[PDB]
């Protein structure tokens, strides 16, 4: 609703940069969101004057009334620069913001493989749990994403994380009958026999026999 | 999806618009059943349907021809049915039909039972009509307990689609088709706001992104943001 | 473990005119009778004792409410029609078996305990309730109805169905090879005519063959019997 | 389509060329029948068929919801039927609506068929009564457990087999058009499973690879690819 909402979202870059280096209080105006020109910035996807922002040093650790680190909205906006500027300062790559999920929730969403490599390549938690106590994988292999899967196999992810109901990934990949993600997963130490709330293992949450050849899948 | 595709399945192969199915006769079906136990669904599948198929789709309620007149009924499909199999195949969406497949015995509220004596009519008219018509009527319903055995018979309603309660499917590329067209935030994440659904049930889950965009152009704020979905979560 | 059970409701409910002048001269008179309920329940102790009081007595059968819910609620007047020929048979054991939206179930049975306490008549007739589960039933039955007496059952699951076993067995021809661990470690919700209901189905089911000897297999083929009636009602 | 009407002739047609001196002089009526075979086909088309050239009515049991109030308003249920069966005499009835559930569940129409042959075997008050038993579960080994063999008539069901498949495939053949090259013996004595309704889906579930290849006509072809299809499921 501020000047740098519409400055720093309708795409301006010299009236911006003269907003700054004419008076740093525009340059750290802060709305009722509790927001700045950084989050702003990466909402429409400016890249220099984020790039500028970040080279004069602005706090990325401010958040929103929620705890919405410029990294996990960042990281959730799936820009390859955006990531590539924000790593680059160095930003909390485990920070929890108001429902817990880290940014390698965020990179395993929207399928970015530069920015899930860039973010657990910087020490990001590869099974770090949100307030759901679910992981990347439960998310990232229920979406449908594979390759993401693999990637996340080059970081030594887990395969059994329980969920707040007691799912797995296996159980969010027979839900939503991915074959190839369940036979991977599977023949990478998915347990067949973990039970959640509902008495049901994976053999019976898949639909039209998946269960017996995930089950194949193990004892061979 | 799933829904849509096993009744697309069981509609665009039987209306192929070919002349051969009349030599060796109608071996395909007409009739689909559906479900869903959200907001009285089977609203966005026939919307979808006319996206796809940009044809003809008599846009009919549950309760249109309970009036005293009693003439309403064959007129429609005298007329409808004569323009469907004249004038172009339409898809005739009768739907609600769980309000007049009620059993009724008194003759003072039988209304009803005249009106299923008029679905009995037309029960005999679409079995002489099976042959030399390019008609599709779809009918659905939501409940499996107020159904009767004659509808149930093989050669009229011949498929039954089931319906989840989460059902993460439509959940999630009903998420992308609303966010294909309004507005969208990079903090705007589907997972808790899907994986949820999977955990406490609910309806209109497309009414309640519209909810957020009530609470969203309030003009406070510029763009939508997760507040108002799982605030629009909690309150409807 | 049923005869100090079966004396104190022999002594209960047989101390009216059945050998009354042990009722009308010490100046006690609970004259409300007892309300029958079993863990199994399901004829065990309904029907035990049901024909086990049948020794000399006039007795009045009940069983079920669905000719209250298979139809409109037409409530207590079958309540008051059985209360009238109650009235007409005044002397006899007035047995009320298998009890059992709710806005009409609660008003009903508010009127069907109204009626039943006695508010137009003194206590004359010895009126027995039955049910499946007295923990169902709610909490405001009690006081009025049962002020004489409530009978647990606490079963010994060997010794009950081995002594009613036994001497419903002792004076009849049975067969050989009769095991008791499943008896006793499966069936449940199930009464004493059941057990004589497969023993005799089972000399039975032998006798089609013409054998006297029933095989193991086939008395678990009629435990099948037991196992899927606990399971369906 | 003989070895099923030279069985049934005398079970439903034997009422029909004897006049009311043969009730009491010959055999009175013949009492019940079943056919021990997954309905496939002539499960309707026999009683429908014999009863087309019967001109009687079709009075069903079927008993659950929606029926057990229209038949009387409370009742065994064969007292009502059999009410309406002395105000209608023809009436060909059918008996059509794992041992543990389906003892019991399905013990109520075996109990039903057991008190309908116990009034058909107990008194004659109407003629042109009779009920056909349709059991194909264990509830027909089950069923030959409680059924006393001594009023039945026995007639084989083949959906077990071939021949069913031939007539019943040539039937289903005539009303649509058929090529000449065609071998009926492969293809209609090499189709095993489920039941004879296997063969209404290869007819059904061909037309949509004849219409699919733009055939005018129905090939063999046809046939093996739809025999892959029913035989996809079951």
């Amino acid at each position: 609703n501020l000047m740098v909402c519409n400055l720093a979202y309708s795409g301006k870059l010299e009236e911006l940069k003269e907003s700054i280096l004419a008076d740093k209080s525009l340059a750290t105006r802060t709305d009722q969101d509790s927001r700045t020109a950084l989050h702003w910035a990466c909402s429409a996807g400016h890249t220099e004057i984020v790039e500028f922002l970040l080279q004069l040093g602005v706090p990325v650790n401010d958040k929103d009334d929620a705890g919405w680190s410029p990294l996990h909205i960042a990281a959730s906006a799936g820009r390859d620069e955006i990531v590539k500027a924000l790593l680059g300062k160095g930003a909390q790559v485990n920070a929890v913001n108001q429902n817990g999920c880290t940014p390698l929730h965020y990179a395993a969403s929207k399928n970015r493989h530069e920015i899930a490599v860039m973010l657990l390549e910087g020490g990001a938690n590869p099974d770090a749990k949100d307030h759901y106590e679910a992981t990347a994988m439960h998310r990232a292999a229920a979406k449908g994403n594979l390759k993401m899967i693999h990637i996340l196999l080059y970081y030594k992810a887990s395969t059994n994380i329980q969920d707040t109901e007691g799912n797995t990934p296996l159980h969010l990949a027979c839900d939503e009958e991915r074959v190839e993600e369940a036979k991977l997963l599977v023949s990478q130490g998915a347990s067949i026999y973990i039970e959640n709330k509902e008495e049901k293992t994976p053999l019976q949450v898949a639909k039209g026999g998946l269960g017996l050849i995930l089950k194949r899948m193990v004892e061979g | 999806d799933i829904q849509k595709q096993e009744v697309r399945e069981a509609v665009e192969l039987p209306l192929t618009h070919f002349e051969l199915y009349k030599q060796i006769g109608i071996d395909p079906p007409r009739g689909v059943l559906m479900y869903g136990p959200p907001g009285c669904g089977k609203t966005m599948l026939a919307k979808a349907v006319a996206h796809h198929t940009t044809a003809a789709f008599i846009r009919v309620v549950g309760s249109e021809f309970v009036q005293k007149y009693l003439g309403e009924g064959p007129r429609m499909v005298r007329d409808v049915f004569r323009l469907a199999k004249e004038n172009a195949p339409a898809i005739i969406f009768i739907d609600e039909i769980d309000a007049i497949a009620t059993k009724r015995f008194d003759a003072q509220t039988g209304a009803d039972r005249e009106v299923q004596r008029i679905l009995l009519e037309l029960l005999n008219q679409m079995d002489g009509f099976d042959q030399n018509v390019n008609v599709k009527v779809i009918m659905a319903t939501n409940r499996a307990d107020t159904l009767d055995p004659a509808l149930l018979r093989p050669g009229r309603l011949d498929r039954k689609i089931e319906f989840p309660l989460p059902d993460r499917r439509q959940k999630r590329l009903i998420f992308s088709t609303i966010t294909s067209k309004m507005n969208l935030s990079e903090e705007v994440d589907l997972e808790d706001y899907v994986a949820r659904p999977d955990k406490i049930s609910g309806a209109d889950i497309n009414s309640i992104c519209q909810e957020s965009g009530m609470l969203a152009v309030r003009e406070n704020r510029y763009i939508v943001l997760a507040k108002d979905f799982e605030k629009a979560y909690k309150t409807v | 473990g049923l005869d100090n059970q079966i004396q104190e409701i022999k002594e209960s409910v047989e101390l009216p005119l059945t050998h009354p002048e042990y009722y009308e001269e010490m100046g006690i008179k609970p004259p409300k009778g007892v309300i029958l309920y079993g863990p199994p329940g399901t004829g065990k102790t309904l029907l035990a004792k049901a024909v086990a009081n049948q020794t000399s007595a006039t007795f009045l059968r009940v069983v079920g409410s669905e000719l209250i819910q298979k139809y409109l609620g037409d409530g207590p007047k079958l309540v008051r029609e059985l209360f009238r020929v109650a009235e007409e048979h005044a002397p006899s054991i007035v047995f009320i078996d298998e009890i059992d939206g709710e806005r009409e179930i609660q008003r009903t049975m508010l009127e069907l305990l109204n009626q039943l306490d006695g508010f137009d008549s003194r206590g004359d007739v010895k009126v027995i309730m039955a049910t499946n589960r007295i923990e169902t039933l709610d909490p405001a039955l009690i006081r009025p109805g049962r002020i004489d007496r409530k009978i647990e059952f606490p079963l010994p699951d060997e010794k009950t169905k081995k002594r009613i076993f036994q001497i419903h067995t002792s004076r009849m021809t049975l067969a050989d090879d009769v095991t008791l661990d499943d008896l006793i470690m499966a069936k449940d919700d199930l009464s004493g005519a059941d057990i004589k209901a497969i023993c005799t189905e089972a000399g039975l089911m032998a006798l089609r063959e013409r054998r006297m000897k029933v095989t193991n297999e086939d008395f678990k083929k009629s435990k099948e019997n037991v196992l899927y009636k606990k399971q369906e009602g | 389509l003989d070895k099923q009407i030279k069985e049934i002739k005398e079970v439903i047609e034997l009422p029909v060329k004897h006049p009311e001196l043969f009730e009491a002089l010959g055999i009175a009526q013949p009492k019940g029948v079943l056919l021990y075979g997954p309905p496939g086909t002539g499960k309707t088309l026999l009683a429908r068929a014999v009863a087309h050239h019967t001109d009687c009515t079709f009075i069903r049991v079927s008993g659950s919801e929606l029926v057990q109030k229209f038949i009387g308003e409370g009742a065994r249920m064969v007292r009502e039927l059999f009410v309406m069966a002395r105000e209608h005499a023809p009436s060909i009835i059918f008996m059509d609506e794992r041992l543990e559930g389906g003892s019991g569940g399905d013990s109520e129409v075996q109990r039903t068929m057991l008190e309908l042959l116990n009034q058909l075997d107990g008194f004659e008050a109407t003629k042109n009564i009779k009920v056909i038993m349709a059991t194909n579960r264990i509830d027909i080994l089950d069923s030959a457990l409680l059924r006393p063999g001594r009023i039945d008539r026995k007639i084989e069901f083949p959906p077990p087999n071939e021949e069913a498949r031939l007539d019943i495939l040539k039937i289903h053949s005539r009303k649509m058009n058929l090529t000449r090259g065609i071998n009926l013996r492969k293809i209609a004595e090499l189709m095993p499973g489920a039941s004879g309704a296997e063969v209404k889906g290869v007819c059904t579930e061909a037309g949509m690879y004849a219409l699919r290849e733009r055939r005018v006509h129905v090939t063999q072809e046809d046939f093996e690819m739809a025999v892959a299809k029913v035989m996809q499921k079951d």
